[PDB]
């Protein structure tokens, strides 16, 4: 399906956004 | 906005600040952000209106990266240069906007059939293009323009174009300009906060239309975000003045 | 408004209403609907000749039929309903002197007042609502629930406190006058004698205690505060 | 109207009344009953005009339950959402109205043929749609627009639309908005008191038209009836913001 | 024919409207 | 103070109390104990740093546990008793916002008000007494009868008239502050969270008529009229 729909669990929080703990996003 | 002047502590001598060239060639100054946002941006170039649908939906939102075309992605009915217009570039710097937007709609026709433009206030969804509301198979007996919502009509034989101003009919203080991912499935009430409603165009017979959008006079932007990561390959597509 | 200590005749603090040769007392408080206007200005045009009033006959209180409220009544139930002036001429209190002028005049403008007196005991409870619907011919069966009653001019009766209620009814009709009587020689194209409807409905069922009475009664009284007659004719029996 | 404040005898303390939000988003207040009734309601969506008839009759009456569509009943030429427009909802609360109504008529054409709109004062009947007055078989020699009644003309090649205001030409003080049963056969003079006349549209050749109605400026409603029994099944046709 | 034309005799008066004596209409 | 004649909603002459975001009405009269002083002058010395108040949280009415009174209660019987502030923090209305500041401050001075609302019917009868005993730790079981209650600040409730009662409680303690919480790291040499006791006692047994209810209920509500906190610390769960 659409890969944009959901963020992988290891980089996101329960709200489907990058976790503030996940520093590597940049 | 923070200029950063606070970090410039050097106080040694400098060369002159000179004299501004603004107004030397003409008095047509084009640096006002609101002035820029008030000139029209083409959204849909000659798209089809089909009477089998409720109408063609236009989400009320200004041009920005939310409508940017990326080589390789699926084909949408949006014109491909929206993301590089000066106004989209400006909007990509402000995540808040409040006020009205103006839509210039042109029906490619000279018929005496009325084409209606109906305004839908903020309802929570964000759609564009032809849609059969509630998936029915006939809409002439239950037209959206005849349900009570504010509606205006175009009669091509008189003027195939019209300019309508849609209000800021939403519960929020500001509309959210953009998201990092326009297709991410996140908290549904937040998902719909990037629009303030819709404009629905409904024809009598199949016909084509073009749509432009611009900021109204009662309009403000805010929540400056700073510049995003960008790219350019302009250099490769032109000769220099030295052959 | 304020009770007194008991004496030989109990708490003697009643209030009363005297209209013409009729008096009605009340033991507790009374609720009254707003005094509202009727259409004015058409009278002198719809009738080339002077219109008349007979206050001593029409402005006195006249009791109509008794209303029984039982523990079986459900909310929204119609306890009674009146098409006026018709029902006050040919169905309720038919020999009332208040009806005299209607025997000779063919048209009229009417403003009334209806007083409701209830008598439930201290171990009972319940709520009744009375409302008026102007120019109701062919529209009685819609906007006819307790909700519409609470929106139109109305009075509410509590079945254990026995507060009295007075409904003030102005003349609001789509024509200048209402016709007073049907007649073999009169047209059948226009239904006469009805410019409004009065509904008495259950708001909250009457309840009683162990071995208590399963019912209680309410009595309506009407009087015209302003009855103007036009178009004199020979006298006829009512409906 | 009786607010019921008369029955609220409690005088103990309460929480604050707060501050109104009216005018916070914009100054476009939409609570005035007359303002609401002055915006157009679609009655007929693309219906046919046939020159073999006297014309297409439009009874002069505001939108209300008298034109409400009920699933299962016979098909009429009336659009199906009239009964759910805000103005029909308002009219269902007032049984009296006095003043003029405005009709916006659109002829789907660009021809140079004149289409006439004739006003008929209150005559006692209440009809709509194509009709052959007195059941004749030819009307071009005895046109209703040429008999003496007030008439206006539309010339589509100039403007396919027109807005006409019809007067309150009746013998009554007020027009009766609605009946409990629009099809009941009762006293004939009373039966016709729900309209103040008719508007008749007559073409030269077969053509289609659309019709909208709204209250005029000289217009009042009264005889508040309170709300009727209603229904709604909206919930079933949309997702909630929690999937 | 059309059932709306006439109200049944037991619930109406001579004017083809609900009789004021017919309380069950609600 | 004076009743009125009956109307739609009965005798609408209630009084009410509004404190912060809470309101409490009363149908009849109310009895209130005297407004008396607390020790003043030690606050600025016992705490080198400023003390705090959070009125919007602490000065609102909070209902605590329901009290059942039955025909079997004898004079002098304890219907309920509270060690305060302790019982209002860890046993009654535990999620109340009034308890918030006690999670972070270790000391405090408290002045309260307690309202008691009773609901016995017109065929019942009885008397209840509520009193306060200042700094009661290790002295609850003496001077604890109805006689001592009638001598200390108190309010009396009649079970058939349903008068309300308001007990005003000043801060009278043998130390400058009372400790708010016990903690594994806190000393065990001083029992914390108790500067007073409130007793609800039977003065005269509840009685009822033939086939009448054998009980009725009373509900206490508290609010701080002046809660001053001192000694900020990390937040902890209450007791
Ligand atoms: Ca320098
Ligand atoms: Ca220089
Ligand atoms: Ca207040
Ligand atoms: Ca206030």
């Amino acid at each position: 399906d659409n890969p944009h729909r959901f963020l992988p669990a290891n980089v996101s929080n329960r709200w489907n956004e990058y976790s503030s703990a996940y520093l590597p996003r940049v | 906005m923070d200029t950063g002047a606070k970090e410039d502590e050097d106080e040694t001598a400098n060369f002159s600040d000179g004299v501004t060239a603004m107004g030397f060639q003409s008095l047509d100054t084009q640096v006002s952000i609101k002035d820029i946002l008030r000139r029209p941006v083409l959204l849909f170039n000659h798209v089809e209106l089909d009477p089998d649908y409720t109408g063609f939906f236009i989400p009320i939102m200004p041009p920005s990266r939310m409508m940017q075309y990326k080589s390789g992605d699926k084909e949408t009915s949006f014109q491909r240069l929206i993301g590089r217009t000066p106004q989209a570039a400006i909007m990509n710097l402000f995540r808040f906007w409040r006020g009205s937007l103006r839509y210039t709609i042109i029906i490619h026709s000279t018929d005496g059939h009325p084409i209606y433009v109906t305004h839908v206030p903020h309802t929570g969804n964000r759609v564009y293009g032809l849609m059969k509301v509630n998936n029915l198979h006939e809409y002439t007996k239950v037209p959206i323009f005849g349900c009570g919502l504010t509606t205006e009509m175009i009669i091509p034989s008189v003027n195939p174009s019209i300019c309508v101003e849609v209000p800021f009919d939403t519960e929020n203080n500001w509309a959210v300009t953009f998201d990092e991912d326009a297709q991410r499935n996140y908290s549904w009430r937040d998902k719909g906060d990037t629009v303030t409603g819709h404009l629905v165009v409904t024809p009598v017979v199949s016909v084509y239309m073009s749509v432009w959008v611009e900021a109204g006079d009662d309009f403000e932007v805010s929540n400056f975000y700073g510049p995003p990561s960008v790219k350019t390959n302009d250099w490769n597509y032109a000769f220099s003045d030295e052959h | 408004e304020v009770p007194s200590k008991e004496s030989i005749q109990g708490d003697a603090t009643q209030q009363s209403s005297k209209e013409e040769n009729t008096i009605i007392t009340r033991d507790q408080q009374q609720t009254v609907s707003e005094n509202i206007p009727s259409t004015v200005g058409d009278l002198v045009i719809a009738s080339s000749e002077p219109t008349q009033q007979f206050r001593s006959l029409t402005n006195r209180w006249m009791p109509i039929n008794s209303i029984r409220v039982t523990v079986n009544g459900k909310r929204n139930d119609l306890l009674a309903q009146y098409y006026i002036p018709e029902d006050f001429l040919s169905t309720h209190a038919k020999c009332a002197p208040n009806t005299i002028p209607f025997e000779t005049y063919v048209y009229g403008k009417y403003e009334l007042e209806m007083k409701f007196v209830a008598n439930g005991n201290k171990f009972q409870c319940g709520k009744v609502i009375i409302s008026v619907k102007f120019d109701s011919y062919q529209a009685d069966n819609i906007n006819t629930g307790f909700q519409a009653a609470l929106s139109r001019p109305h009075i509410m009766l509590d079945l254990s406190t026995n507060n009295e209620g007075v409904l003030k009814i102005p003349f609001r009709y789509h024509r200048a006058f209402v016709r007073n009587q049907t007649h073999k020689t009169a047209t059948a194209g226009v239904r006469p004698g009805k410019f409004a409807s009065i509904y008495v409905q259950v708001l909250s069922p009457l309840q009683t205690g162990e071995g208590g009475a399963n019912d209680m009664f309410i009595r309506p009284f009407y009087r015209y505060t302003r009855a103007e007659f036009a178009g004199m004719s020979y006298k006829v029996p009512l409906t």
